[PDB]
């Protein structure tokens, strides 16, 4: 067998928490 | 300093929100060939920051955040085909021990065995 293809497919994505200007 | 109340001497120096970072749902147990799946992710406690998400698998899974739980963040993703999907979520680099988590997807296999679906 020996999977010829290096690992499987890869994916990279994300986001971030940045509320409006602080003013509480 | 003089905690002794841990939270700092805890060991993994708290690592930060890595503790308030909560993630539990069905999409955190398995998925199916091209079937929309999701799981919950509660937060809002440590403070502002960033959340990196490195997904790996036979295909690029989609992701969808939905603030519709009164407090828990719903991250809906979509897998394309069985295999061993792996995701790494970190709140400002607070990679939880699970990360890289594992999401075995199954196509009518509910298990995708290396003998049935035979890979």
């Amino acid at each position: 067998m020996a999977s010829k293809p290096e690992k499987r497919v890869a994916s990279s994505v994300f986001i971030t928490l940045a509320p409006p200007r602080r003013d509480v | 300093g003089i905690p002794e109340f841990f939270q700092f001497t805890v060991g993994p120096l708290g690592e930060g929100g890595a503790h308030k970072v909560r993630a539990g749902g069905t999409g955190l147990e398995r998925g199916v060939a091209g079937v929309p799946a999701e799981f919950s992710i509660w937060t809002r406690e440590a403070g502002a920051g960033g959340l990196s998400i490195a997904v790996e698998g036979p295909s690029k899974a989609e992701i969808a955040f939905e603030d519709r739980k009164d407090g828990s963040c719903g991250v809906s993703y979509v897998v394309q085909e069985p295999g061993d999907y792996e995701v790494s979520i970190k709140f400002n680099d607070e990679h939880i021990p699970d990360s890289p988590f594992v999401v075995p997807v199954a196509s009518l296999s509910d298990d995708a065995r290396r003998l049935t679906v035979t890979s």
